[PDB]
């Protein structure tokens, strides 16, 4: 019954893959791997990893001028 | 007479004067009615309230 | 929910009401039925915010409109509405929506009574009740077409008093009113005060 | 400004709050809003006087977009140029804009209309025995032409044949725009042709509208007409050749397009095969008549490679023959580096740019005004779809979720190999397999497009289907 | 909504507070309007007679087709404490509230009204030239403050503290801006009468001080509903408490007192609008290319259009706008959900999309009569784009909390996991991985469960 204060995420395996390469970029993003859709993300960087992922999908979408 | 809607003045202009007075007289009772009263009394109703207010 | 229209047909006939007074043990019964009508109209206007009231009297020499007042009110000496010639019949601390309608109708009652007193010398053998609710349905359709919807209903304040029997001229216009009210789905409510138990046409 | 105070909510408009324009009382019958900032026209199709408004704007403006209810149009220079070429003056246009719009026409819009419309038709380009002359009705415009003097030895001077597009763009960036209008009625140096449409050939109203945009005033006007595939832009080319009745050369992207266009002349119009000719690799023999017709490929003319003596003689004949009309089919490849020169090497009076795809990734698609001319006719795709001229297509976008291992390998890959990875995900395999399986049961012929050779071969070997890539035998 | 909201508010009123509230005839007349028509009919039938009527008579009064409506009315009037149920002779005898009955009879028979309806001083102006635009200006001041557009006139601190204590209108002063919640644009969804009702229920939820009672507030708002517009009224009948709320809604604009401490207050048209209701402005046009053409000239409609549509221009007729991705992001960062924006677009659609929508529904029924489709007044392409933007806002969802792992025995893991699932805080569990996660709100409960 040991409690670790983490943030579980629910997403498709592609977003899970993206945040695991974000973990591969810098150290404290996701703590342990659980499933293909559930990962325990550190709660202190939730808006931070949102700021990386929306930036990553900004190049994925086309913005007309 | 039958619905007491104010008869519209309906004046065209000052030079255009007064036209199409919307009062519909009944010949058996000399009572004026508006256009809605005429198009109600003549098919839905079948009595003239003016002909009935006359104390014969 | 949906507001309605309370149209009321009042049967005022001096012979009928005074024979009711003579048959009854009291004098001035029409004052009682008048104030009962007034509190009924207040109850109807308390029922909903947007429901409307029409009341029509059928006197001997014709019919006249009691509420709403005739459009000859022009804020003049002949306005005869609101504070102009506001004779104190009902108390001024009344709800203003009730106050305006009740004061206007009682002033019209007194005016009709003055006009009928002025023509007391002629006794009409013709009853103007059937044309009265005919014009009641006419104003009902006026309100229905002007306001888009709204329900409607008729009240009939009739009196037999054991003197006027069931007339023969009151056959055709009553059923014309029946078919007209069935067309606009307007219920027709009739209360008969008097010794005559049965009035077949109104039934 | 018309003495209108800015509101607290007007601060979010970057000087675009046009509320100072006062509403007209009879604005219900007026279907137009005119923006004074950029000349953008807002058109409502549901209002009364809608068809008058829409054909008036397609005469005077380019449609930015045409959705169902509200249509968007742009007042540009070239639309006004075409309108005043076909016979529309300034003040009449200004008056009907004032009448047909709710908001009043602002001073900036009237200034733009008068500035663009005036000084038009001053300089005119004519060809006299394969020699380009710019002709001006007023003498001082020659003196104003003092900066880019490319003169080579009524008011006229000769231009170098390869600098004509530079002269056109120089005239466009000055307020005196270049004009060319082939008056085949008053042209007698070039012999006429007996080409005419067969009586069994029927023409559609939108094609007639495109031709009326092209053949407006009484002269053949060079420009671009775009139509859908299957709407019959080839028929518009046939009809334009039958209208001008002069010598016509047709440049096509492919040799199969060359033979198809030759078939179209031989089938739809009364052109004899002795008056029609082919310039290709296999076919180089030409008409011996004084005026005829030839269909050829773009790289017949614009190839700088060491060619045959026969092709040398042919292109010498093409240069030495004065043409009254050229049908540049698939005009979007003309702004390429070789293909730009074909309008200068081949001296033709009228240039019609027929295509279905007037768009490029680079910005050179805008230079076709200097190459061919102003944009003549835009065909409404939805209008042709609803009246049974082009098909009712259901555009769709199938989202295939990227699989975990494929994406995991995909995030550290180089770009060409990135395409090589994401084209071969199995979810698109399943989606394509299911779509083929379902629409094959619908009795639908299916063409599956995939540019990569490896991709099409992999899918075709997976599903046992035929595949046609580049090096397949003909 | 409105009627349900005020009924549930007056349910929260204590019975003795309700009985004290039934003293004035204006309050009884107002709450009489809030009853259902079957309930209103039975109450007014019970008003004039002093004798008490058994419930079986009222049950026999109703036809079998309205038994559910009769039961709902019985529930409403029992919860409204208008009935005294009496147990006599084996019968559930029913008696009306006596103070309510007396006050309503006085309101009907012209009895004692204790100037609950106010008094007219017969000095007044027309509403359109002075009162109406004052009420519109005072309403639009707080509206344009709360939507966030800059203003030269800002409202008083009282409504600012009211919005701060409210669920909507979250405030930050270290940043310098006022943040709009989802509940803010939800407030902008309904029409201004129910907007005023929600504002005043939030006000009554705010005012708990000893400086203000409750029955006087309810009396004052119900007589403000009872007042008529176009005639001034004297301030003397109001208490000093009712006078300071007279000043308070003079700041709001519900009432126009031309100067502070004046003896004549003028009711505005919002007072009559509060009781019941009664091409439009704000009717917008949307296309396939996300273009906005709004038939609007009021600043409030286009001001609230500015939150979720990238406005490009504004005519005297149109407001040229475009639904861009960034405008939708501006909406969603305020908590504004996509479905509510879709509903706003549906309610403000032009009748031309309405006629084309019924046209394409006619085509759908004449092509496929076997199925019926709802009337999509706007094309589904833009709706699908808004839903895709909403989904790409929350592509990943980050639920925070705690997780238990490292169990040497499977029974301890199973017991803790089923305890977490029973209290509804678990989000994932598997005995193979020997891990289960619980939410942040459920962290402390499971921690004290494990400690004890
Ligand atoms: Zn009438
Ligand atoms: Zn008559």
């Amino acid at each position: 019954a040991r409690a670790r204060k983490g943030a579980l995420v629910q997403c498709d395996p592609s977003i899970k893959a993206l945040i695991l390469q974000i973990d591969a970029k810098m150290s404290d993003i996701v703590l342990e791997e659980l499933d293909d859709t559930h990962l325990l993300v550190n709660p202190s960087k939730v808006e931070f990893v949102k700021h990386e992922l929306n930036r990553l999908l900004s190049k994925n979408i086309y913005n007309p001028m | 007479f039958s619905c007491q809607s104010r008869f519209p003045i309906l004046k065209n202009h000052k030079n255009g004067k007064l036209l199409t007075s919307s009062r519909y007289r009944c010949e058996d009772c000399k009572q004026e009615f508006c256009v809605d009263c005429d198009v109600f009394i003549h098919e839905i109703l079948h009595n003239c309230p003016g002909c009935e207010s006359k104390p014969v | 929910e949906s507001p309605s229209l309370l149209t009321v047909i009042i049967e005022i006939a001096p012979k009928l009401w005074t024979t009711f007074d003579e048959e009854g043990n009291e004098k001035g019964s029409i004052i009682k039925v008048l104030e009962a009508l007034i509190v009924f109209l207040n109850a109807h206007l308390a029922f909903n915010s947007a429901n409307k009231v029409a009341v029509i009297a059928a006197y001997s020499q014709g019919i006249k409109y009691l509420y709403p007042e005739s459009t000859s009110a022009l804020k003049a000496s002949e306005s005869e509405n609101k504070t102009r010639s506001d004779l104190k019949i009902i108390n001024s601390d009344m709800y203003r929506r009730f106050r305006n309608v009740d004061e206007t109708l009682v002033e019209e009652i007194y005016k009709l009574f003055e006009l009928e007193k002025k023509q007391i010398e002629q006794n009409s053998q013709r009853s103007t009740l059937a044309g009265a609710m005919s014009a009641g349905l006419t104003y009902v359709n006026r309100i229905s077409k002007e306001s888009v919807s709204l329900k409607s209903r008729l009240l009939v304040l009739t009196c037999g008093s054991g003197s006027s029997k069931d007339e023969i001229f009151q056959y055709i216009p009553i059923m014309n009113c029946i078919f007209s009210a069935t067309k606009m789905k307007c219920p027709i409510d009739v209360v008969k005060i008097g010794g005559s138990k049965e009035s077949t046409f109104l039934q | 400004p018309a003495d209108f105070v800015p509101d607290s909510v007007s601060g979010m408009f970057r000087s675009h709050d046009f509320s100072y324009l006062r509403l007209r009382p009879d604005h219900a019958s007026r279907p137009l809003w005119i923006s004074p900032s950029d000349g953008r026209i807002i058109l409502e199709s549901f209002s009364p006087l809608a068809e008058q408004a829409q054909d008036f704007l397609v005469t005077i403006a380019e449609p930015i977009s045409r959705p169902s209810h509200i249509h968007e149009y742009k007042i540009t220079a070239y639309s006004l140029y075409a309108a005043v070429s076909v016979g529309l003056e300034t003040d009449d246009i200004i008056s009907v804009l004032d009448r047909l719009s709710k908001v009043p026409v602002a001073e900036s819009i009237i200034n733009f209309i008068k500035g663009a419309t005036i000084s038009y038709g001053k300089v005119k380009l004519v060809i006299k025995h394969n020699r380009y002359f710019v002709e001006t009705t007023q003498a001082d415009i020659l003196q104003m032409l003092l900066n880019d003097s490319v003169i080579g030895p009524v008011h006229s001077f000769e231009i170098a044949n390869e600098s004509v597009e530079v002269v056109k763009k120089r005239c466009q960036e000055i307020d005196y725009p270049v004009l060319e209008e082939y008056d085949f009625r008053n042209d007698h140096r070039n012999p006429d042709l007996d080409i005419d449409l067969k009586p069994s050939t029927q023409i559609r109203p939108y094609q007639e509208k495109s031709l009326s945009k092209m053949f407006g005033n009484g002269r053949a006007r060079s420009g671009i007409i775009v139509l859908p595939c299957g709407a019959g832009k080839t028929l518009v080319g046939i009809t334009a050749a039958c209208t001008i009745k002069k010598s016509v050369i047709v440049l096509c992207t492919s040799s199969v397009s060359v033979m198809q266009w030759r078939q179209q002349f031989l089938q739809w119009c009364t052109l004899q095969p002795e008056n029609c000719a082919v310039f290709t690799s296999d076919n180089k023999e030409m008409f011996q008549t004084e005026s005829g017709l030839v269909v050829s490929t773009y790289s017949m003319v614009a190839n700088t490679r060491n060619r045959s003596h026969d092709s040398q003689k042919v292109m010498d004949f093409l240069t030495g023959r004065e043409w009254g009309f050229i049908i540049l089919d698939e005009v979007h490849v003309v702004p390429a580096a070789m293909f730009r020169r074909v309008v200068s090497t081949i001296a033709a009076h009228a240039k019609l740019g027929l295509t279905a795809t007037l768009v490029r990734e680079d910005d050179k698609i805008g230079d076709l005004n200097f190459l061919i001319g102003p944009k003549l006719y835009e065909a409404n795709w939805m209008e042709l779809s609803q009246k049974g001229h082009i098909a009712n297509v259901q555009c769709a976008e199938v989202w295939c979720p990227m699989t975990a291992e494929f994406y995991q390998e995909y995030l550290r890959e180089t770009a060409r190999k990135r395409m090589l990875l994401y084209i071969m995900n199995p979810t698109k395999f399943q989606a394509c397999q299911f779509l083929i399986q379902y629409h094959e049961r619908r009795g639908d012929k299916i063409i599956v497009f995939s540019d990569n050779v490896y991709a099409l071969q992999e899918y075709a070997l997976k599903m046992g289907k035929p595949f046609i890539y580049g090096s397949t035998p003909q | 909504s409105l009627k349900h909201s005020v009924t549930q508010y007056l349910e929260e009123i204590p019975q003795q507070v309700q009985n004290r509230l039934y003293t004035s005839p204006a309050t009884c007349l107002a709450i009489y309007r809030i009853l259902p028509p079957l309930a209103k009919f039975f109450i007014m039938a019970m008003v004039f007679n002093e004798n008490e009527v058994p419930l079986l008579d009222l049950d026999k009064w109703v036809n079998s087709n309205g038994k559910l409506q009769f039961q709902n009315a019985i529930k409403s009037m029992k919860s409204l404490h208008l009935l005294i149920p009496n147990k006599s002779s084996g019968t559930l005898m029913i008696n009306l509230n006596p103070t309510f009955k007396i006050s309503l009879r006085n309101a009907l028979t012209g009895g004692e009204v204790q100037n609950s309806f106010g008094v007219v001083v017969e000095e007044n102006v027309v509403s359109l030239d002075l009162l109406d635009e004052y009420s519109a200006n005072k309403w639009e001041t707080i509206l344009h403050f709360m939507v966030g557009t800059p203003l030269a006139k800002i409202p008083s601190e009282k409504v600012l503290n009211l919005l701060k204590h409210s669920k909507l209108m979250e405030e930050v002063n270290s940043t310098g801006e006022f943040k709009i919640t989802n509940e803010g644009f939800q407030f902008l969804l309904q029409e201004i009468n129910s907007q005023l009702w929600t504002l005043l229920l939030q006000y009554l939820k705010m005012i708990e001080t000893s400086k203000m009672d409750l029955v006087d507030v309810l009396h004052f708002i119900f007589m403000l509903g009872a007042l008529e517009v176009g005639k001034a009224y004297k301030i003397d009948a109001l208490s000093e408490t009712q006078r300071i709320m007279l000043q308070d809604m003079r700041d709001y604009g519900l009432v126009f007192q031309k100067h502070s401490n004046d003896s004549i207050f003028y009711p505005t048209k919002l007072a009559l609008m509060l009781t019941s209701d009664t091409i439009p402005d704000g009717s917008l046009i949307v296309e396939t290319n996300f273009k906005i053409y709004s038939y609007s000239n009021s600043p409030l409609q286009i001001a609230v259009l500015s939150l979720f549509v990238h406005l490009k221009a504004r005519f005297v007729n149109m407001v040229l706008g475009q639904i861009t991705r960034e405008s939708i992001r501006r909406a969603l960062t305020n908590g504004i959900t996509a479905d509510q924006i879709i509903a706003y677009l549906e309610t403000h659609a032009h009748p031309q999309m309405r006629r084309l929508a019924e046209e394409k529904l006619e085509k759908k029924l004449e092509l496929d009569p076997n199925c019926k489709e709802p009337l999509q007044v706007l094309p589904p392409t833009v709706v699908d784009q808004i839903r895709l933007w909403q989904l790409e806002l929350d592509r990943v969802i980050t639920y925070e909390g705690s997780l238990y792992s490292d169990f040497e025995t499977s029974q301890e893991y199973n017991l803790l996991s089923k305890y977490a699932q029973d209290i509804g805080v678990l989000l994932w569990k598997d005995d193979k991985k020997k891990k289960f996660f619980i939410s942040k709100e459920g962290n402390s409960q499971v921690l004290d469960f494990a400690k004890r």
